[PDB]
RNA sequence: AUCAAGAACGAAAGUUAGGGGAUCGAAGAUGAUCAGAUACCGUCGUAGUCUUAACCAUAAACUAUGCCGACUAGGGAUCGGGUGGUGUUUUUUUAAUGACCCACUCGGCACCUUACGAGAAAUCAAAGUCUUUGGGUUCUGGGGGGAGUAUGGUCGCAAGG
RNA sequence: CCGUAGGUGAACCUGCGGAAGGAUCAUUA
């Protein structure tokens, strides 16, 4: 249901090579076990990357099917994840929550904090769980980022790639921003590169 | 299985627990030993007449002190000698 | 102790998160300062809030406190976007345009179809 | 040991519905296991079921879909009158619309309505609601 | 249900979940609706029209919300290669 | 006056939702009284338990009442509140808002035939809250809600007539006794009954259609 | 497969008749002491503790969880066996094995997370698949005492069961 | 506390074998 074009580019395959997304961690669960493809036999997997592609063009989808682009809330506390949401909430004009996420804030209505999205994407499903557990009460569509040894529970299209690096989720989230950008109608030729470089979304520590 | 034989052929051993197993209400034990015949003063009977011996001023403490007016009386039919109360009387000047 | 009351730390608050620059660390300066820009009901209570703007101004003459100034506001809204590089490490120039690739993630370029300029290391434990 | 094989068939589809999977490994076979599926079936209860010979006995696998919130069996297979259909329609089933006591009886193996307007009883096996 | 003259006595035919069949009840507050865009021929989506996913709490309370919801974006043709039939 | 805060509120008091069914049926939960109150004008609220609990607090012995309410339709719609006040009127007002808010529905069917209008449960639901099994069973046609005083209280608030109920375990406290009946009278939607296989296309939500209202400022 | 009847084993202490009797050590012999923080302490020490022949049949004999069978979760391990490796090491000249590593695999002792489910809760891969109540089977309990008492039977030299 | 044996005792102590139905801190691989 989709036209042929929507697929792997090479420079793109390259640019997912060079943020060494394909590494992961040295545990798989039982329900991440397609994403991965085989082990390279010190401990490491390495995942199907053409899976990532296709499940952020999945996520893609479901930003774009929102009415309103405010309602989608993107939520981090990792060091690399407040850059990255800022930046993802700069370019498609989300609401983000950076640092450490307020309790009570999806119930609640009386905190300042209150915000009820209706699509919530979220960097680690394990530090920022409780988010997770606070929108598994008012009934909202979680799309995440996991690992291969990330909480698989209560996350509905997830996104295997790289947590652990900088490179991996500062790419991961500028991958999500260009192609609900290139999806929305922002930036109408598909053959054009999207004029920001991915390096803007990555985090450096003066 | 929750431990009781569902057989189709397995009556008597549910039949012969239950017999054994009944023994352990009090009601039946009173029913099937004859209880209220030997050791019941009344016999099993719903009453009995009797001629009264004494005057017993039992004082009994906790928690409320009960001023006892009650009379020890002889049964006729049986001879054995059971305590009684008198109701609703303040003085007991009627059963002398 | 003298811990001061909390409407003379809010009000100083306010006053330097807000009106910064022209407080300085002469404490007689900033009590006209503060007549000329706060409606305070007595002179006790805005000596106590311009000695406090006065003792403020000390310590941040030394370097930033967890407050709001704006002069560092502006400084990292370009942080943000001012340190982009020519060329980053996902370019082809860091590793003379061929990449450093196991023998798996090889496999995983041919069998999904797609042309890459690949070097395969050979790695072991 | 292993005394009933229905009972442990019907026992592994209603865990695998209560835990929510698609399909199932039932073993072994019979001629009553797979004569029940097909009464299942003829309802539309479950899916495809489809069954696989191994020369011993055979293991079947079952497709099930969502349908089925219980079914179960009743293991002494107690005898039935025609008058005492009403007791056990009345006893396992929610209530008197759906829901079906299985029997095999001498005309073969059917379900309780099929044992009414047939108008013969025999054994009880089970349910399927 | 339905009673005899031919008008629907109900209060709301309820939704039921896309996994596993089942009933999303009033208060299972872990149900999720999932909206999908499909896409026009230039990469745009129309925002009005959609296909449509539903999954109970009791799916997402395990975590194979993810593989089951993959099956069926791949069976309603929207993805080729991501859920495989056999393991 | 009152003012909404959430989505929810803005769509009925802009009138863009009509009943509670569009909200049971896209399980939005209610979070404010007001759309309660608004959607149902029949619910009339009935006090249970007045309890009194002594309650020490850094040697502190002071008195709070515990309340009891039930609220709900003679149609199918039931409410149950918990809250434990200081004062009377207190915790029977918490009492009706905490009833309001959790108001779950009811699918009433048919014992046997099918004539006429819906008067009895579908099925048997049972319901466990403390130690405490309550078993709902469909009755034939003006049978009286065979219960409890307090179960059967909450049935005539319910919008059937003719239950047959079975209990087990302790019964003697009512707050178990009446969450599990009311868990058990909640579970009837939830019976995957076979008239009801016939596969329907998803509505879509009231939130995604009416989008551009209830937004927020 | 499970088990009335019946049978085998059954810790310690105990019992008969022998050998031994180093240590420990209920009984007993002895000293004390000085206080109401207080007699636990000491020294000889018989029985015993050890073994042989025969008895005795009780324990907090505990996982305080009958036995067989199926299903419902993984993973870090480990013990015993097996499979595979242009895996390692051990050299002599390459092997062979032996040891180690990896991926499994059965079959045991255990662990950690959950909850779908149970329970009153503590908690539980069984204490789940149980009001939507039936895989097969053995034993026991019916408020607390009176009381494991009275009495009868039975075994035992007795203590006792 | 349980089992067994003994001195006794107004209570109770002691010999042998079991159980926790009794409270894992720190440290390290
Ligand atoms: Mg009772
Ligand atoms: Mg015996
Ligand atoms: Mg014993
Ligand atoms: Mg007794
Ligand atoms: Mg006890």
């Amino acid at each position: 249901s989709l036209p042929a074009t929507f697929d792997l580019t090479p420079e793109d395959a390259q640019l997912l090579l060079a943020a060494n997304t394909h590494l992961g961690a040295r545990n798989v669960q039982v329900h991440q076990e397609p994403y991965v493809f085989n082990a390279r036999p010190d401990g490491v997997h390495v995942i199907n990357v053409g899976k990532t592609w296709e499940k952020l063009v999945l996520a893609a989808r479901i930003i774009a099917a929102i009415p309103n682009p405010e309602d989608v809330v993107a939520i981090s506390s990792r060091t690399f994840g407040q850059r990255a949401v800022l930046k993802f909430a700069a370019h498609t004009g989300a609401t983000p929550i950076a640092g450490r996420f307020t309790p009570g804030s999806f119930t609640n209505y009386i905190t300042r904090s209150f915000k009820e999205p209706r699509l919530v994407i979220v960097t680690d499903p394990r530090s920022d769980a409780q988010a997770i557990k606070e929108a598994s009460y008012v009934n909202i569509p979680v799309i995440a980022l996991t690992d291969l040894d990330s909480p698989s529970e209560f996350v509905d299209v997830a996104i295997p790639c790289n947590n652990r690096g900088k490179h991996s989720i500062g790419l991961i989230w500028y991958l999500l921003a260009r192609e609900v950008l290139r999806l929305r109608g922002a930036l109408v030729d598909r053959t054009q590169p999207w004029s920001i470089m991915p390096d803007l979304y990555f985090y450096r520590f003066p | 299985g929750k431990g009781k034989p569902r057989g189709l052929n397995s009556a008597r051993k549910l039949r012969v627990h239950r017999r054994n197993n009944r023994w352990a209400e009090n009601n039946y034990k009173k029913r099937l030993l004859g209880t209220a015949f030997k050791s019941s003063p009344f016999g099993g009977s719903s009453h009995a007449k009797g001629i009264v011996l004494e005057k017993l001023g039992i004082e009994s403490k906790q928690p409320n002190s009960a001023i006892r007016k009650c009379v020890r009386v002889q049964l006729i039919k049986n001879g054995k000698k059971v305590t009684a109360f008198v109701p609703n009387d303040g003085c007991l000047n009627f059963v002398d | 102790g003298r811990v001061r009351t909390k409407t003379v730390k809010r009000a100083s608050k306010a006053l330097i998160e807000r009106y910064y620059p022209k407080l300085t660390l002469d404490f007689q300066t900033n009590k006209r300062l503060c007549d000329e820009i706060a409606t305070i009901q007595s002179k006790r209570l805005r000596n106590k809030i311009a000695g406090y703007t006065t003792h403020l101004m000390k310590r941040i003459q030394k370097g930033p406190v967890r407050g709001i100034s704006f002069k560092l506001q502006e400084e990292e809204r370009e942080r943000k976007d001012q340190y982009v590089p020519e060329v980053s490490a996902l370019d082809l120039s860091r590793s003379n345009g061929v990449l450093n690739v196991d023998n798996q993630t090889s496999d995983l370029v041919k069998s999904l179809g797609l042309k890459l300029p690949l070097s395969v290391i050979n790695v072991s434990a | 040991t292993r005394s009933s094989v229905l009972a442990d068939a019907l026992n592994a589809i209603n865990n695998a519905e209560k835990t929510g999977k698609r399909q199932v490994l039932i073993r072994p076979s019979s001629k009553v296991i797979i004569k029940f599926l097909q009464v299942m079936q003829k309802h539309g209860y479950i899916g495809e079921f489809e069954y696989i010979d191994d020369h011993r006995s055979g293991k079947i696998v079952v497709q099930l879909n969502g349908r089925l919130n219980k079914c179960g069996v009743i293991s002494p297979r107690f005898n039935v009158k025609i008058g005492d259909i009403e007791k056990w329609t009345a006893n396992l089933l929610p209530a008197r619309q759906f829901g079906y006591v299985i029997l095999t009886t001498s005309a073969g193996i059917m379900d309780h309505e099929e044992a009414r307007r047939k108008h013969v009883s025999g054994k009880i096996l089970g349910f399927v609601y | 249900m339905e009673n005899d003259k031919g008008q629907l006595v109900e209060l709301y035919v309820p939704r039921k979940c896309s996994a596993t069949n089942r009933i999303i009840k009033a208060d299972d507050h872990a149900s999720v609706q999932i909206n999908v865009a499909k896409v026009d021929e230039e990469g745009r989506a129309i925002p009005g029209e959609y296909v449509t996913y539903a999954l109970s709490g009791y799916v997402r309370s395990r975590g194979e919300s993810d593989d089951s919801l993959n099956r069926l974006a791949q069976n309603d043709g929207l993805l080729k290669n991501v859920w495989s039939y056999s393991r | 006056g009152w003012v909404p805060v959430t989505k929810l509120g803005r769509l009925v008091k802009a009138g863009k939702i009509t009943t509670i069914e569009e909200i049971f049926l896209h399980s939005l939960p209610v979070k404010e009284f007001q759309i309660i109150d608004t959607l149902l004008p029949g619910l009339q609220d009935e006090v249970m338990n007045i309890k009194p609990v002594q309650k020490q607090t850094r040697a502190g012995q002071r008195t709070r009442f515990k309340a009891v309410v039930v609220v709900g339709d003679s149609n199918g719609h039931v409410g149950l509140g918990i809250k434990t006040a200081k004062e009377v009127a207190g915790a029977i007002r918490a009492g009706i808002i905490i009833a309001k808010l959790s108001v779950i529905p009811i699918r009433r069917g048919y014992w046997g035939t099918n004539l006429g209008q819906p008067h009895s449960l579908a099925t048997k639901t049972t319901g466990k809250c403390g130690s405490v099994t309550v078993r709902l069973i469909p009755a034939p046609r003006g049978s009286g809600i065979v219960a409890s005083p307090a179960v059967k209280k909450l049935l005539q608030l319910a919008g059937v007539e003719d239950v047959y109920t079975q209990s087990n375990g302790k019964t003697r406290t009512l707050e178990n006794t009446l969450k599990a009946a009311f868990v058990a009278i909640g579970n009837t939607y939830g019976f995957l009954t076979p008239n009801l296989w016939a596969e329907q296309p998803l509505p879509v939500s009231p939130l995604d259609i009416y989008s551009d209202e209830a937004s927020a400022q």
